[PDB]
Formats: C-alpha cells, structure tokens, sequence
DNA sequence: GACCCAGT
DNA sequence: GGGTTGGGGGAAGCACTGGGTC
C-alpha cells in the first residue's frame, strides 16, 4: 500500500554502471566521491557509486516477471515484455500490447484500465500532454560513510582482464587483416558497504491523480477506476518486484559478475496513508533518527508498522522482527 | 513572522539545469523544486480540493495557492551546513521525442549531481492562521522523492521559528536586486517555474582549500538584522 | 575603473568567455587589472576604457586568421578549426565568423549578427531542448557575435585540449583551470602556457591516451609551468568529445580538482629530472592499465595506488630510479 | 630515517640485473596491515641474501652489503605503539615502495 | 522454470583467474578486496577470488559436451563444438551450424531455433543491432568470512616458480640468443573456503526478445521457436551442464593445476516459476538467512523445489537430502 | 627488548659465511611457523649448534662468537607463555629470525 | 526531416 | 653451491542507434 524500505547492504566485486565500450578498451567502472567528517575537517575519497536508475530498471524487469504469474497477464504492453521501457512518443498514440489490442490516448482512466505498465512507472504523450508521474521512485547506491570513516582510503576498486579467445576456419589468430575478434579488455569491480531505499506508492494504482476520489455521495473514497480483484492482484506484482533487489539481481553485468549480495540491516514503515521515508543508508545517524521521524509521525495520526531486520531500534515501538524482504512482503500483501 | 524550518539530509541532488549532452545541476535546490514538491504532497494527502483533468493545470492550480500564501515572488530559501561536492554520473536519456527518428533512440549522457550530508529548508508565511497550519505542518514532511524519479530524500524534523532581530550573518539564500553591501555568488537560480520570471539569487558558496581539497565552504556576508538560530547554530535568513 | 559586464549563460561558457577577457587587455596594456572570481560570473575590474577592448580583438583575431590561412569552403587544422572542433559544420562556419568581425571591428562598427554556439565551447549545448513537453527543432542557444568571438580567443591560447583519433573514431578532452576565491594577471598568464597546439598523437604505440583521468597526466608531464597552485587555490574542469564511430556524443564528463595534482608532481620532480619524465613516460606508454591505479591515488591520497600501478608497471620495462623513491616518500612521510 | 640504508636491500630482488625475480615477497610486504604479515614478509626478502650474493660474483661486481642491523629494531619498536591500520599502512606502504628502485651498482 | 544454486566449495590448489601477458613475467592471480569485520567495524581484507566471466565460459563448454550426446545436437554452432566462446563477435555477419551450414541475421528466433548456444548464454549481433539478455547468471568465486577472519589474512598465496627443459638437439642449453625458449615463471595458487551462487533461467529458452508471447485467441502462451522436445532437451542438457562446475571443472588450467574439490553445504531452489536468487557464502551467517528466505515463501503459494546438502536447516520445510548434484539435476530433469 | 638483538647475533654465524656452516631449515622452520610449540623446537634446533661453533672460528682466525646471555633464556621463556593466540604470536616468532641476516661483523 | 563530413 | 633461462607473440573494444545544420 505505502511501503518505505530502507537499510545498509555489503555487496563487493560487483560491475556496475559501466562506461559502455563503443571504443574505450579500458572499461573503467563509475567513480564518485563522498564527504565526510573527521578529525574537525571534512574530507573526500575517490568511491565509487551506484545509480538508481539500476534499480528502477531491475523492478520494471521484476514487475512484469511477477505479473505473468496471475492470470491477468493480458494488460501489458508489448514493450514492457523486451524491457524496452519508451512508453508510447511524441506522435505515437496507439499502444502494442501482447495479443495487440489498440489503445487510444485520451486520459490515464483508459490507460491505467486497459495497460499495467505505464502506470507503475508512468508515461508521457506529448501530442496530447497527459503526463504519469511514476508511482516507484529509486535512490542512488551509495557507499556510507561509516566505511570511509573505518577505511579511508585502499584501492576498493578489483581491475581484471577478461579475454576473448578467437578461432579461424583452422584455429590460427589474426592480428589485423585475418579478419579475427581476439579481444583483451579490462574490468574494474566495486567493493564496499552501501545504503539503499526504495518507496512504493501503490495507492495510486488504478486511480488517477486528476481525480483521486469519487465524491458523488459526500463521501471521499479511492477512485479506483479498475476492477478491485485484478487491483489487488497487481499490488503485490509490484510489491514483489523488490524482492529479486534483496537476492542480486541489482545493476548488469549480472551473467559475469552477479554482485555478492546480502542485506545485514534494514528498517521499513507500511502505512494505508501516504508517509515519509525515514533516512538513505548512507548516514551514521539513520537509527536513532529514525527513532524521532516515527514519534514524528505518530503524532499526527498515522497509522504506521514498523518493520525491523537485523536492528533493536530500541524497545517502545511495536516493531516486528523481520528476518528477510520475503516476510516483510507476506505481511504486507494481506493489506 | 514564522519561518517554518525543515531539515533535508538527502545525499545526491536531483535537479538538472537548461543542458543537453551534460545534465549541469544547482548547487543548492531551486525554490521551483521545492515548490513542486510541496504542491505534489498535498494532492495525494487533501485530494478533495484538489480536482484536476489532468496533471497540467493541478501542478498549476497548486503553484498558484503557493503563491498566493506567499509573502512575495520569493518563494523559499535553502541553507547548506555540508561541504558540497560536484559528483559525476552518467545516465541514459533516450532522444525520441522528435516527429522522427524511429521509436528506440537511446545513448548514455553525463547527468552529474551534486552531494551535500546537511541541508535546511525555510519557508516564509505571513503568520498564517491556525486551522491550516497543522496542514502545513503534516504538508511540509512526507516529501519523500525531490527533482526527478532516481533520487530520494528524507526529511528529518520541522518546526515554526520567530525572527525575534538576533545577531547572526547571512545564511540562506537572497535575490540579488538591491542587496550590494550585503566573495559575491550569484547564478541563474529560476525560482518561477514555467508551464507552457528568471530572478537571480545570492547564493552562500564559497571555495575553501586548506591542504587537501576545496570543497565549497561558507562565504559569510555580512550580518543581516533578521535570522534564527536553531541547535544551537544560528542562520542568517533574508527577509523582504 | 570601468568593471566590464558578463553576461551569465552557463558556468562553463561563461568561464570561457569572461578568461578570455585577458588575452585583448594585454594587446592593449590594462595595466593594473583583477578578475574577481563569482563561480559562474567571473567579473573583470580593470580601469581601461571600451576603445583598447576592440583594438585587442582585432589582434587577437588577425592571429586567429594568420594560424587558419596558414593550414588547410576551407578547413584547417587548428583547435578552432578542427582540433576540439568535432562537428565537420563547424569547420568552415567558425572560421566564416571569425573572420566576418574584419569587417564589423575594423571600422569601429558594433556588432549585429548572432550566431549558433556548438559543443565544444558548451558542452550544455544541443538539438534536443525540454521545455514542457517534448523536443524542438535546432538549438535553441543563440549566442551574438560579440560573446561568441571572446571565446574562441580564450579558448584556443589558455585552455588545452588531447586529440586522439585512431582512424574513424575521435577523442578529444578538454581541460581548463577555473579560478575560485582570487586570481591575477601573474596566474591567468601562466595557465597559458598549458596549451597544446596540434595534440595529434595517432599511430598506435601512443595509446595511452585513453581515458581522460590517464589524458591530463600524459598533458601535465611535458609541460613544467608556475607551480604557484602550493600557494594559491584553483580547480580543474575537464570534458570529452567521443566520436567513435562518427558519433559525436559526450560519454565522460567529471570534475575534479588540479592542486594536488600540482603539489604531487612539484614534490615528486625535485631530487632529479632526468629520471623522473622516463619513469612516468615508460609507465604511462607500457602500463597502459596500470597508470589508472597512479592517477587516481592522487584525488584521495591512497596508498595502495603507489604501489599497485609501480607492480603492474616493473614487469614490462621500468627504469626505476633512486632519487625519485625518495620522492614519493616526500608526500608520504 | 633508517629506510635508505634498507630499500636498496629490497631492490635487489626486483632489478634486471639480479634476474631472480621474486615478486611474491613484495606483494606480500605490500598488502600487510594489522600486525604480523609485515614482519613476516621482510623475513623472505631478507632471507634469500645468499641468492644476491652469489648473483653478483657470478657477473664481476662486487657483492652486494646487507643491511645493518643497527636500524632494523627501529620497525619492531615501532610497529608497537602503532597497532592501528591508520598509520601502520603509512610505512608497511613505503617499504615496499623502496622495493622497486635500479640501484645501478652492477655495470 | 528458473533454478537458483548457492554453496560452498573447498577449492583450492588453482592458478585459476591469472594476470599477466606475453611480454609479463610473473602470472600473478586476481586478488578483490572484500569487507569483513574481525570483531570490529567493517574493515576491508584482501583476498584471491575467482570471476564469474570463466564459470560462465566453463558452463558453455560443458553445456556444449552434454548437448554432443543429445539427438538434436546437430543444432548448434560450429565455434561452439571448437570450445571457443565467441558467440558472434566481430569480424564475421553470420555463424557456421555444426553440420556446416549458415544462420540468418534479421529474425532473434530464427537464430535460435537451430543454434542451442545463444538460446544458453545470449549473444550480440553487431552489424545487426539487435540482442538478447543472458540466459544464467554465475557470481564471483569468494571464500567465507569467517576463514578469513580467523587467519586474519596470512598472504593465502603460494607462488611457485615453473620452468622447462627445452634443451637443444645436440644436448645443450646455452644462451637466449641460441634459440632456447626456455625460462622461470611463477604462478600463484590459493586457498579457502570458496562460495559460488549459480543462477539458471530456463523459463527463457527458445522465447525470442522481440515476440515472446503469440496470444492468437487472447490466452497466456509464452511464443516457443522450437519443438516442445527440443526444449525440454535442451533445459535437460542445461541442467546436466551443472555437474562439472562441482566436477572439477570450475577454471581453466586443469593440466597443471586442477583445484581440489569437495561437496560442502548446498542449498538449490527451483519451482518451475520467477523465483529470487539465493544468498552467497562469502558471509559466514548466511546459512541462517537460507532459514528465512525459503521459510515462509513456500506458503506465498510457490511448489518450491529445495535440495539441500551437508546442513539440517530448521527442520521444518520440505528440504530433500540430496546426496551430491547429479541427483540434485536428476530430481530437476523429472519434473519439466 | 635487548635480547632480540643478543639472540640475532647468534643466529647469524648459522647463515654467514667464513664458517663453513649453511642450515636454512631451522631457520626457516622459526619463522613462518604455525603453532607455538614448534617455536620453542625450533629455538632448540639453532641453540645446539653452539659448542661446535664456539671453537671453529678461533681455529680460522675469527674472533669467538659470543654465546646468548642466559639472561635472555629467561625472557624469551616467559614472553611466550601468556601469549598464545596466533594473532600477535607470528611477529615475535620471525623477529628474532630476522636478525639471522645483517652485518654483524663475523670475521673481521 | 533530410543533409553534412576526416588528415598516418 | 655453481652455471643456462625472466616471457614468449597475438589480441589490449567492433557495431550501435552521430549531433549540428538548414
């Protein structure tokens, strides 16, 4: 329903964001760089980061996975299907679905009803306006501090060649006129202990921004433009979307590096009602801080689950002790 | 007068300036930004006021009661207490929006964003009235994603501070129209969106190095008459 | 005192137009000048009138004209002709605009036209502008003829630039120092000797110009220049022009920091410096991979980098001298 | 500062002119942080003496000197004190930084 | 029918994943920095490892050997029976079938219904343009946290010099010059307690990128390029693809250094259906998160397959016993 | 502290030349040991080649080799006792190996 | 929206 | 301990959707 995730990961030698290869050789892996207090002073250290643009990738891969398992499978693009992830253009109107059904581009009540899809992520027409914001946002992976702070400094970055062995129509190697694909590249891996935060906003799928609520009795309820049972079943299509996250399934390079993945801490908030995202698994201070944005919340009337895994976060809130993301989601698909 | 003051540890940036190829960002978060994503929180939290066809005119019926509550065209000030740093990303951003160019067009351009740790945000009111001020209140947290949909933000506390005339320089940041006393910093800042005007603001950034690196340190202008403290560390807020 | 206003673009493009304020002054005296650093703005106060500006650009332009003329609708070989310039359009239209300023400044004539920025002066610059929905048609950056001239002018003397091509691929880096708190006439200047004219490396055994982070050292080792940077404050902003396989894109653009770079290499070639340029050549053209590790342990101070890069280097061919070691140890201590 | 009497020794084993080429000893002196491995790895490069010693009489130069032990317990009184990674890095890196020099004393 | 395979290994013995070059003395081995802790904060070690580029390679081959003895094995690339992984690279705008005909470079299924080695392990098309996702995903080859911790990294490498003896016929060896390529060359072997998290998708074979799905009377029917047959003789090769990883056959240099080998613990899941990955043995506690993975998503309504060896879980789920990973693979082959 | 180096002393006419007398193994075997209990084996196995080299040098014309305080017998006694992890146990089982090879002027 | 281009 | 060899050559990103004009 409204699902903040949070928490630190340790995941190492892992090729992430690349810098493609058109013709660089040497495929150096992103660098990033980070601030961070110590000894009275601030201080920055070459680190590598990942994007959220791997996540949000990786959910729309998992979204349509875990939405051919239910028998509603009809209501998705043709697109989707080969993670081409456009969403119709400038000019382009009508829609490719899998059995290739025509959709007409008037409003998102006959878009979000007939295509599953553009919903989550959202989508753009330019030619009639009608923009979709996406109901899942990613955060950048990031390394915490914590890390530096124990670190440093090191290398932190694993450069190996990989080779690409050629034949000829006997075996014999060319060097530039045989007509060969003998190939010595490089690869540089990124190591260390990273933050991650993924929101989901699933109270939006099947009802439209423009009109959130019915209001015809003098009663404010959902508006979902959708049949209910076929809702609920695309709620937890994208609520497991996030479980391949949990498992390794983050960045590419995932046939050649696959990264060690293993979450050792996280927290989470569920909620019926729209909520704040607690902090980004990046600072020191993401515990105790979270401990104030609950009682930040609570206040104000929401009625808010804490979820916890591998944290005490001390004693007075009814937190759950959660021992993997696969529970977290068994507990929340019921609401 | 109430300054309702938020705080906004949110590690990368989000927004990207005027730029193709390169996506250059703001090294402070433009008021149109913020702007956005207050509007965006009361749809989804008060839909029964805000009925819109489309996305259109309810992100334009939003700004305009923004400012109309609004004392001036200024619209809200940011303060960094972090060095900031100009990272280096590169993104892909598909140019198929064009009466053209089959429907595939994809290449990977260098959208870099900038790192902060520490960061408040201050809002001005006109002492407001209290039956929406608990509305703001609840408004002003639950902003949980800022400038685009790759990056989030996490606010931490919020609370109403009075200016009260105590001795403390410049902070946050100020429109650069008649103040010259007040090392000056001023950019293209576009603190009005448009839908279819460009002011420019001084902005508290200054480049320090003191052996290693350079960063961006605080410039400290000259006091201003109004500011609030806050944990002790006291800021400077202009106010017109 | 006369403070020459600068309009405000882009924080790039403006560096490039407002640096290249200097090299006119100097053609016409501005004795006692200053360039007040605004991050983007960058203001020039110098106490000179408006007339000696023009006498500058008519010079300054008469150079350009001379280095065009001089190497060969025409196309030179030139950094503003077809050095950084990495769009063929733009070989012959930059030219036409230089030279269409002789006779607009010869006559004391303001200037009217105004022409089309590309991207190698901007890389912001595009075809593909968002403004509510959708794209447009051209670009939309229109820059006049007077900021359009003083830029090219700064840009081909002070700001210096790495082409290396390899047949139909292209890959040209460019580098500039931007001042940040203060700046005179004694570092403005000396930036200028950075410059290298016609960076045209090519063949193969001078491969170790890829990437661009592994570029500015290869630059920075032939060129011993002011070593002011221990004392005053100054950071680099660098960007790439890849064109592999005729495709002109941006694929790497960082920014990063120069006066570490500065105190490592002042540090490192003290002891000696007949030794010291053969050890870093011998490294940079045989480890091609293994100067990635030396270059980046220089933004962070990382240790490991010292060694591994040296390791990777030793097992093809390295002098290895002694007064150098001690170098290095120098920074270490 | 007890290094330049001691970096020549780890040259030895590195230098063209001395064609052994054992890298595993440097690598090893390297990559040492917490407390032993440094201690441990400067034991194989100070071991294999006889190997320099016979490889320069082999050519026609002079034997190479060993270090004197007169500087080698300043690394045991100083590895102590400084236990942490933070600073022991700082020289376990040097030494075998000193390790890939020329020390050109074999024409 | 997607199949995730995660455990250990004590592997060791093997200069696999080595560093150096024609003109590069010392083939040294690849060494990745991995985070621990050692009864502190997360502190960074240096450690040997193995990429997963060559456990993909080796998949390939010893896909390619189990797809010689199938009846359909006369489908499949020429390059890909001559042990070689080059799954049209550059050069070339078209393969060679192993009975020595051609492949067709417009349609994705056409190149896949007579090759059975980029229906395993993708390719890329070049000149073409067009590509297809891998097929299985193999992880990096690291040892367990706590085998590190409790040697606090004592260098963990062995290098040792090689030589030859190519001495001349008339039974001399003199000078380089001479004519004797005859030298010393070290290679670097390691130890530890190896973890590996091999992923299988099979639910993917044989089903284009571009038309995965037909829906001729509006009905969930993923669009199959080849015989029903053929596919799930292919899926049967794939999954007897797995016996040499644990075989021996993880690196190259099995003539000279052919690491040692055992069946540790493992834990392989496979419920013909999208399934999450497993958790990687390089930490020492992930054993106890293999309890809470798999415990409660059998009852999310997944007929979950698990397999387990050398550990007794929390007695509670429906974990087989298998003895080694042939009978894993016999158990996955009888239920497509 | 001070017996390191009376110790190395002695374990350097072992590896020096002029006598006539190269075992590497026990020497070897000091350092990168294992377990404590060889350390000590070790130790031992150095130590009882003293009488044989106590005489051989004077006979060349080498000044005697001065034999280890039995003072120093104490110390490296009672160091190793309370000290039995292999944390810290291997940097004092090659510090005293490493003073085996120096300048120790032997045969001036 | 169809045109353009390079040298060792 | 006393001599012979320290890499050897080959590969060390192709194609792929170029972005500006007019």
């Amino acid at each position: 329903m409204y699902v903040r995730i949070s928490g630190r990961i340790r995941l190492n030698a892992h090729s992430l964001n690349a810098q493609g290869g058109g013709g660089t050789n040497y495929i150096e892996i992103t660098k990033t760089k980070v601030t961070v207090r110590t000894e009275n002073g601030w201080t920055v250290v070459e680190v590598p980061a990942i994007t959220g643009n791997m996540l949000k990738h990786w959910h729309f891969v998992g979204f349509v996975d875990y939405f051919k398992t239910t028998p509603y499978g009809v209501n998705l693009t043709e697109r989707a299907l080969r993670y081409n992830g456009t969403r119709f253009g400038q000019g382009e109107t009508t829609a490719t679905k899998a059995n290739g059904a025509t959709v007409q581009l008037n409003d998102e009540a006959t878009i979000i009803k007939e295509l599953a899809d553009a919903d989550v992520h959202g989508f753009l027409a330019p030619k009639t306006g009608r923009r979709r914001v996406s109901l899942v946002k990613a955060s950048f992976i990031l390394p915490t501090e914590d890390f530096i702070k124990e670190v440093e400094g090191e290398r932190l970055i694993t450069a190996i060649k990989h080779n690409r062995v050629d034949v000829d129509e006997k075996g014999a190697i060319g060097s530039s006129k045989e007509g060969t694909a003998q190939m010595l590249f490089s690869r540089e891996y990124a190591t260390g202990l990273y933050g991650f935060s993924i929101v989901l906003d699933l109270g939006l799928v099947g009802i439209p921004q423009g009109l959130p609520v019915k209001f015809e009795e003098n009663q404010p309820r959902p508006n979902i433009v959708i049949d209910p049972n076929e809702r609920k079943a695309r709620i937890e299509s994208a609520l497991k979307a996030l479980i391949p996250m949990l498992s390794g399934y983050i960045g590419a390079n995932l046939a050649r590096s696959f990264p060690v993945f293993k979450v050792e801490e996280l927290v989470a908030i569920a909620s019926e009602g729209p909520i704040p995202a607690l902090v980004h698994g990046f600072y020191e201070d993401y515990i105790e801080a979270n401990r104030s944005i609950i009682k930040n919340a609570r206040a104000l009337g929401f009625n808010i689950e804490v979820f916890t895994y591998n944290v005490d976060l001390g004693e007075d809130i009814e937190a759950t002790k959660v021992s993997s993301v696969e529970e977290l989601v068994a507990n929340l698909v019921k609401m | 007068m109430d300054i309702l003051l938020v705080c906004l540890r949110f590690p990368f940036f989000s927004v990207a300036k005027r730029s193709y190829q390169v996506r250059t960002s703001f090294l402070l978060p433009p008021p149109s930004a913020l702007k956005g994503a207050l509007a965006k929180g009361l749809i989804l939290l008060k839909p029964e006021k805000y009925a819109s066809s489309s996305l259109d005119e309810a992100a334009l019926k939003a700004i305009k009661e923004i400012e109309s509550k609004l004392v001036d065209i200024k619209a809200v000030s940011v303060a960094p207490l972090s060095p900031l740093i100009r990272n280096a990303f590169l993104l892909k951003r598909l140019r198929n929006l064009e009466s053209g160019s089959n429907a595939e067009k994809s290449d990977a351009m260098r959208r870099e964003y900038t790192f902060t740790r520490e960061l408040l945000v201050a809002y001005i009111f006109k002492n407001l009235t209290q039956e929406e001020k608990n509305l703001y209140l609840k408004a002003a947290m639950l902003i949980d994603v800022i400038g685009d949909t790759e990056s989030l933000a996490t606010p931490v506390w919020a609370s109403f501070v009075k200016p009260e005339d105590k001795k403390a320089p410049l902070a946050f940041s100020a429109p650069y129209t008649e103040i010259y006393s007040l090392r000056m910093y001023i950019e293209k800042m576009r603190v009005s969106p448009e839908y279819s005007q460009e002011e420019i603001f001084y902005l508290p950034i200054e480049e320090r190095r003191y052996k290693r690196i350079v960063y961006y340190a605080r410039i400290y202008p000259p006091e201003v008459e109004k500011a609030l403290t806050v944990d002790g560390e006291v800021l400077g807020i202009w106010i017109p | 005192f006369n403070e020459f206003k600068t309009p405000q673009i882009d924080p790039i493009f403006d560096l490039y137009v407002a640096y290249g304020y200097v090299v006119s002054l100097i053609r016409g005296g501005a004795k006692e000048a200053t360039l007040i650093p605004h991050g983007a703005s960058y203001l020039i106060q110098t106490d000179v009138s408006n007339e000696e500006f023009r006498h500058g650009l008519v010079d300054a332009l008469s150079s350009m004209l001379s280095l065009h003329i001089a190497l060969a609708k025409l196309v030179s070989d030139a950094d503003f002709s077809a050095g950084a310039n990495i769009n063929n359009v733009y070989w012959d239209s930059v030219p036409r605009n230089l030279e269409k300023l002789m006779k607009d400044l010869e006559k004391k004539r303001s200037v009217k036209g105004t022409a089309t920025i590309p991207i190698t002066l901007m890389p912001s610059a595009g075809k593909y502008m968002l403004k509510h929905f959708g794209v447009q048609g051209g670009n939309p950056i229109k820059v006049d003829l007077l900021n359009y001239a003083l830029a090219w002018v700064g840009f081909h003397y002070y700001t210096p630039y790495i082409k290396y091509a390899k047949g139909d691929t292209t890959w040209i880096h460019i580098y500039q120092i931007a001042p940040v708190e203060e700046v005179d006439m004694i570092s403005i200047l000396s930036l200028k000797d950075l410059k290298m004219h016609l960076p045209h490396y090519y063949e193969s055994n001078l491969d170790f110009l890829i990437n661009r982070r592994l570029a500015l050292l290869y630059h920075l080792l032939h060129s011993e220049a002011l070593e002011l940077f221990t004392e005053k404050e100054f950071v680099i902003h660098s960007y790439t022009l890849e064109r592999s396989g005729n495709n002109q894109a941006i694929r790497s653009f960082e920014e990063e920091e120069i006066g570490k770079l500065m105190d490592f290499l002042w540090k490192l070639k003290r002891r000696d410096f007949y030794h010291a340029i053969k050890f870093i050549d011998d490294l940079l053209k045989k480890a091609t991979e293994g100067a990635l590790a030396l270059i980046d342990a220089i933004m962070n101070e990382r240790l490991e980098g010292f060694y591994t890069a040296l390791k990777l280097g030793k097992k093809a061919g390295v002098v290895s001298s002694r007064e150098i070691v001690a170098a290095l140890e120098d920074i270490i201590c | 500062g007890w290094i330049r009497n001691i970096g020549r020794y780890l040259s030895y084993l590195v230098d063209d002119t001395f064609e052994e080429y054992a890298y595993d000893v440097v690598d090893g002196i390297a990559k040492a942080r917490t407390q032993e491995e440094l201690l441990e790895g400067v034991y194989k490069a100070l071991r294999l003496a006889p190997k320099l010693k016979k490889k320069a009489e082999s050519k026609g130069c002079p034997p190479p000197r060993i270090p004197s032990p007169e500087d080698i317990e300043a690394l045991e009184e100083k590895v102590e004190q400084l236990s942490n990674p933070k600073d022991l890095r700082k020289l376990a890196v040097s030494l075998a930084l000193w390790a890939f020099a020329s020390w050109n004393n074999c024409p």
